[PDB]
């Protein structure tokens, strides 16, 4: 995240971090036991981490849990970028707490001009590099397709949003991919890609999970 | 040539961790992939990324 701040610990209880060693990606809990995430974030094995704020201090109060089932949406092209989503059951339920809860999934598609939360523990630099430990909180609009078809021409698929600041400085960026966008308590948007990080006219595109809702629904009833 | 790419994340915001070999250092140096697209000049560790392009 450039341009943001640090969250308040513990207080987006939804945020899961992708670890294989390392901390890779983010995540959405949207259940006891699935997780959303974007499908270039794919690795064959993934540890999730649940209730975190500092990704490199074990406080005690996260869970880690292996994945068992790892799937990307089946069209996922990494060309194009469509269908920039993943699903991951975890091998036992989260157990749902204060630290480490369910976000809801969209009922509507994404409001221009609505204000929505995007979280991750990305690249705080739009040149250089530093990675914080800490889960930092970005306040973004979404912003009109118009804006985002303008700022990517013939890129912006129907599986594709934008959020953010068309004046720069404000953005997800490298290692956030996966992670929430939040607008009105709902899940619209995962952390997919952009030109660059935070630079002008060239803003974050999110996947638009409101467009996956039946996918969500029926990955979730065949893999129970 | 592949050697003498600058360092490319790709525009997807992953943090997959590699290796570029940075011109200015005559050695390889880590950076995040994000996943997608990016260039030639990009190794999953440190000594493969040497042994293409050391
Ligand atoms: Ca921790």
């Amino acid at each position: 995240i450039v341009g943001g701040y640090t969250c308040e610990e513990n207080s987006l209880p939804y945020q899961v971090s992708l670890n294989s060693g390392s901390h890779f990606c983010g995540g959405s809990l949207i259940s006891e036991q699935w997780v959303v995430s974007a499908a270039h974030c794919y690795k064959t094995r993934i540890q999730v981490r649940l209730g975190e704020h500092n990704i490199k201090v074990l406080e005690g109060n996260e869970q880690f849990i292996n994945a068992a089932k790892i799937i990307r949406h089946p069209k996922y092209n990494r060309d194009t970028l469509d269908n920039d989503i993943m699903l991951i059951k975890l091998s036992s339920p989260a157990v749902i707490n204060a630290r480490v809860s369910t976000i809801s999934l969209p009922t509507a598609p994404p409001a221009a001009g609505t204000e929505c939360l995007i979280s991750g523990w990305g690249n705080t630099l739009s040149f250089g590099a530093d990675y914080p430990d800490e889960l930092k909180c970005l306040d973004a609009p979404v912003l009109t397709q118009a804006e985002c078809k303008a700022s990517y021409p013939g890129k912006i698929t129907n599986s594709m949003f934008c959020v953010g600041f068309l004046e720069g400085g404000k953005d997800s960026c490298q290692r956030d991919a996966g992670g929430p966008v939040v607008c009105n308590g709902q899940l619209q948007g995962v952390v997919s890609w952009g030109h660059g990080c935070a630079w002008k006219n060239r803003p974050g595109v999110y996947t638009k999970v409101y467009n996956y809702v039946d996918w969500i629904k029926d990955t979730i009833a065949a893999n129970s | 040539e592949v050697c003498s790419e600058q360092a490319e994340t790709g525009p997807c915001r992953a943090c997959f961790s590699r290796w570029y070999f940075d011109v200015t250092e005559g050695k390889c140096a880590p950076f995040c992939y994000g996943g997608c697209g990016g260039n030639r000049n990009n190794f999953d560790t440190e000594e493969y990324c040497m042994a293409v392009c050391g």
